[PDB]
């Protein structure tokens, strides 16, 4: 299969507890491109091993 | 003197009266309130539906914007 390292992307994932980030809709304004670059990535390629650099 | 059980009608009870008859509704009149509510409950309720349009893509707007869930 060929699976990814074990210390694999993003060291300490998620702020907090959940509802507060649905809280604010302004995530949505500030800091698009990442989140845009990302979607691209993503609906062309399929797989998850190949766009894990943007996420 | 000879007492016997007395005589008396005084008002007569009124010998047979209609006592039946049209109140508060006209007709008409009913109807003007009738389909008049109708028409009062549908522009009340399809405003309040509008205003929920404003939640609804406000709502289905934090998925597109959670991109790191």
């Amino acid at each position: 299969e060929l699976p990814s390292l074990e210390d694999l992307k993003v060291q300490e994932v998620k702020v907090s507890s959940s509802v507060l980030k649905a809280a604010a809709h302004h995530y949505g304004a500030q800091c698009d491109k990442p989140n845009k670059e990302f979607m691209l990535c993503r609906w062309e390629e399929k797989d998850p091993r190949r766009c894990l650099e943007e996420g | 003197x000879x007492x016997x059980x007395x005589x008396x009608x005084x008002x007569x009870x009124x010998x047979x009266x209609x006592x039946x008859x049209x109140x508060x509704x006209x007709g008409y009149s009913m109807f003007a309130v009738g389909i008049g509510a109708l028409l009062f409950g549908y522009w009340s309720m399809m405003k309040w539906n509008r205003e929920r349009r404003r939640l609804q893509i406000e709502d289905f707007e934090a998925r597109i914007a959670l991109m790191p869930l």
